[PDB]
Parts: structure tokens; C-alpha cells; sequence
């Protein structure tokens, strides 16, 4: 391995072959695992030279070595990615996308993915320089199976970075231009391509209903539900995130998730050994139980109420809090019969046990659910039985003790429950 | 309601 | 986010 001084000496030689050998030495330095001297290379002023080498069409080896060196610098901190951008690398890398050498074109795809992945500013700057058209042109083949596997994975990952980040979200016209190609990748049978395609879809659905509608209006929901039942965790995780984002939109958008058969996967999702899967699946359920009464009935018909009782009874606390939200949304919009069925499944006891949690909001969420269930019992004239049930679980002790909680939203709800149904 | 998060 | 080669 060369020293930085010897690399600088070789690059300043104005001997193209000496510059090639020095650039390759810099690339090997930047490719080591333990502490690549990225800042030393930047401080030596080598980035503008590397960028100049990207345009030497007659010497494709130095194009590849400098692109690889710049890619490793752009993969570091935001200051290091900025130094690559400040060297003029964005238009130079976009020109390299048309290289007849696949390994050079792939290196440009890789570098632009690192630059765009820094944040919304560099993402939009890459788009302004016109990267989308040559990127999509590399995928303009009738069957993606004819492309090299690693080449296709790099293009998918880079496209997903162009869909990533908010404040602001990517430009609408850029999303519309990318979506048809993204849908192709979402149907390609390669685990890495599927994972990164799902991540891109999860980014595009993380926004207002207009953004969700753009994705739904491509027919990807059935494929997302199919990927939701995959065996690879790197696929289920972004697929579930995308589904969870879609059910935060309108009730019609939520209905297409249900029509695609998503609720049949949730018995295994709500009992998944991975904590994050259970949390996001319960979060997804909370936004479905916030829908119409016929959609709440879909949750009931798929046998998912006992699974919500289970998650509320025993899970990580963050998952249990998502379950409390699911119950409050359920009891807020459900019919009297649906609320009675929820109590019959045993929701009361695990609901009262969580009134001992230190989190303030979950106490308010539970007290709202208890209030909604009493209103269903008032319509049936069965408030006395519910008060007994809440009593025998030890819940009356907690509702009574919650009157000297400091938060003012808790004593009001606790006192109003004590007055109206107990005292 | 829906809790975007 | 970003991958090194």
C-alpha cells in the first residue's frame, strides 16, 4: 500500500500511466476495512484530479479506478460526500452512465446512489443534473433477467435512494417517471432487488394521501401483500412498512390493502419473533381499526381480535402501546356488537394491567378506550357488569389511584369514570 | 384517527 | 443509506 504523499506525487506527474498507477493505489487504500484515510485523501486535494480522470474516455482503466476511489469517499460522512459533490463529480458521473464498459457504468450508478442518499438536497441536485433518464435507460430491456445480477441490484438500490427522504419529498414528476420501472423491479425474483424495491415503495408511501394514491394507482398492493408473506426478513420488513403507510391514508386506500388479502398474514405477523415486526404489524392494525365499521368487521372475521388481546397481554412495551391505540380506535368507531365481542374476547384484564405503566400517553389511551366501552354498555344498560369486571381485575384501584397523577388529562378522565360508573 | 408515524 | 465498495 502506497502512502498519500506517493499518491500525490504520482498524480502530479502529468504522466498518464503514472497517474493511473497512483490512482489505483489510492483506490486500494480507500478499499481497506480498517480506517480508510478518506480525510487524508481529501486534504491532499486529490478529489478534483479524480473527477478530471472520469472524463478520460481514451483511458477507461483510469476512469474505473478514479470512479471507484470517489465512490468510497462519497460513501462516508456527509462532509465527505459533499467534498465529492464540491469537486464537480455529479455531472461527470452522469456522463459515465453511457460508458460501454459495464463495470464503469455500474461504478457511476453506485456513486450517484451514495450522493443521492445523503439527503433531499443532494438527491434533488442529482435529479436536476438529469440522472433519471440515463439510469432508467440502463433498465430498458424487455426482461430484467438478461441483466447481470450485481448490476441490477446496484441500479435498484440507487433508484431507491432517489425515492428516499422527506422535507421535501422527491419531485412529483421524478416519482412519476421512476414508478413504472420500480414496479418492474418489485416483480423481479431476486431477494435483494425485492428488498430495495420495497424500501423505495415504503419511502414513496410515507407522505400525504396524494403520494399514497400515486403508488396504489400502479396496482402494487397485491404484490406487496405477496411479499408480506415472504420468508426473508429483509423483504417482509419494508413490505410491512409500505403496507402500514398505505393504511394511514383514506378508507378506500385502506380497503385495497384488505381486498388484497393482507389480514390473512397478520396472525403470524402479530406473533413474529422479531420485535420490530410485531410493533409495525400492530401499528398497521391500529390504523385499520380506525377505519369504517365494515373494515373493523373484516378484522373480526379474520380472527384478529384474539391476537390483539394477546399482543396487549404480553409483548414489548412499544408493541403493547400500539395495541392500546388499536383498541381505542376499535372502540371509537365500532358498533355496540363489535365492542361487546371485544370484551368477550377478554380485553378488559390486559387493558387494566397496563394502567400501571409509567408512560403517560398510554394511560390516556387506555382511559379513552375504557370510556368508549362504557358508552357501549350504556346503550345496553350493562354498565353495572362492566364496572364489576373492571373491579375484579384490580382496575378500580388503578383508576382510583390515577386521580393524583400529575397530568391533568388523566384525573379528568379517571374522575369522570369514578363518578359516573363507580361512586 | 389515523396515526401517521 | 450509503455503501462502501
Amino acid at each position: 500500500n502506497w502512502s498519500v504523499e506517493d499518491i500525490v506525487k504520482g498524480i502530479n506527474s502529468n504522466n498518464l500511466e503514472s497517474q493511473l498507477q497512483a490512482t489505483q493505489a489510492a483506490r486500494k487504500l480507500l478499499s481497506r476495512e480498517k480506517q480508510p484515510p478518506i480525510d487524508n485523501i481529501i486534504r491532499a486535494g486529490l478529489i478534483p484530479k479524480f473527477v478530471s480522470f472520469l472524463g478520460k474516455t481514451d483511458c477507461s482503466p483510469i476512469q474505473f479506478e478514479s470512479a471507484w476511489a470517489l465512490t468510497n469517499i462519497a460513501s462516508g460522512t456527509s462532509e465527505q460526500t459533499k467534498a465529492v459533490v464540491d469537486g464537480g463529480a455529479i455531472p461527470a458521473f452522469i456522463s459515465l452512465l453511457a460508458s460501454p464498459h459495464a463495470h464503469i457504468s455500474e461504478q457511476a450508478v453506485w456513486a450517484l446512489g451514495n450522493i443521492a442518499g445523503d439527503g433531499s438536497a443532494f438527491r434533488d441536485l442529482v435529479i436536476k443534473h438529469g440522472a433519471i433518464d440515463p439510469l432508467l435507460a440502463l433498465l430498458a430491456v424487455p426482461d430484467l433477467s438478461t441483466l447481470a445480477c450485481g448490476y441490477l441490484r446496484n441500479l435498484t438500490w440507487t433508484l431507491s435512494n432517489l425515492c428516499r427522504n422527506k422535507n421535501p419529498a422527491p419531485p412529483l414528476d421524478a416519482v412519476e417517471q421512476i414508478l413504472p420501472t420500480l414496479v418492474r423491479l418489485l416483480h423481479h425474483n431476486d431477494p435483494e432487488v425485492l428488498a430495495d424495491s420495497c424500501w423505495a415503495i415504503s419511502y414513496l408511501t410515507d407522505g400525504p394521501n396524494e403520494r399514497i394514491e400515486m403508488v396504489v394507482k400502479k396496482g402494487v398492493v397485491p404484490q406487496l401483500v405477496k411479499l408480506l408473506g415472504a420468508t426473508e426478513l429483509p423483504i417482509v420488513t419494508p413490505a410491512l412498512r409500505a403496507i402500514g403507510n398505505i393504511v394511514t391514508g383514506t378508507d378506500e386506500q385502506t380497503q385495497k390493502v384488505i381486498d388484497a388479502g393482507a389480514l390473512a398474514v397478520f396472525p403470524s405477523l402479530l406473533t413474529n419473533p422479531k420485535t420490530n415486526i410485531q410493533k409495525e404489524a400492530t401499528w398497521t392494525m391500529s390504523n385499520i381499526t380506525a377505519g369504517r365499521q365494515d373494515q373493523i368487521q373484516q378484522v373480526v372475521n379474520h380472527g384478529l381480535v384474539p391476537f390483539l388481546v394477546g399482543v396487549l397481554s404480553k409483548a414489548d412495551f412499544k408493541t403493547q402501546k400500539e395495541a392500546a391505540w388499536a383498541i381505542t380506535n376499535y372502540t371509537s368507531g365500532g358498533t355496540v356488537e363489535q365492542i361487546v365481542y371485544l370484551v368477550h374476547c377478554g380485553i378488559i384484564e390486559p387493558l387494566m394491567n397496563l394502567l400501571s405503566a409509567k408512560d403517560t400517553k398510554i394511560i390516556q389511551v387506555i382511559l379513552d378506550a375504557i370510556s368508549n366501552i362504557f358508552q357501549a354498555a350504556e346503550k345496553l344498560g350493562e354498565t353495572e357488569k362492566l364496572s364489576i369486571m373492571i373491579e375484579e381485575c384490580g382496575g378500580l384501584d388503578k383508576i382510583e389511584a390515577l386521580q393524583r397523577h400529575e397530568n391533568e388529562s388523566v384525573y379528568k378522565a379517571s374522575l369522570n369514570l369514578i363518578e359516573k360508573y363507580f361512586s | 384517527g389515523r396515526r401517521t408515524r
